[PDB]
């Protein structure tokens, strides 16, 4: 079955 | 609202990649600047994503499937899609 896998980051500057 | 539309995205993970295999690609989010990256692999199977915040002003993503299929690989930035995303990747059974 279908996964969705969701991950977050913050690119600085 | 379209920050996103700045943000570049290519590499060997955002063509094809192999069940098993760690696939990368880069995110260069030089114009839109700093933000919030969001990344999604949707699929067969459950996606391991890791970030790599480069000196360089890049971000590097690498993200291992194990099971092959067909995936969409999303790039938000500030929770907005990038251009070409979704990605749609090809998994493989690995060779060798």
């Amino acid at each position: 079955a279908r996964i969705k896998a969701i991950n977050t980051f913050f690119a600085k500057n | 609202m379209g920050g996103a539309h700045k943000v570049r995205a290519g590499g060997p993970g955002l063509e094809r990649a192999e069940a098993g295999v760690p696939a990368e690609f880069s995110i260069w989010t030089r114009e839109a600047g700093a933000g919030g990256l969001a990344i999604a692999v949707e699929g067969p199977s459950k996606a391991e994503i890791s970030f790599e915040d480069r000196k360089d002003g890049s971000c590097g993503v690498a993200y291992v499937v194990q099971e092959p299929g067909d995936y969409e690989v999303s790039v938000k930035f500030n929770e907005e899609h990038i251009p070409d995303s979704p990605f749609v990747v090809p998994v493989a059974s690995p060779s060798g």
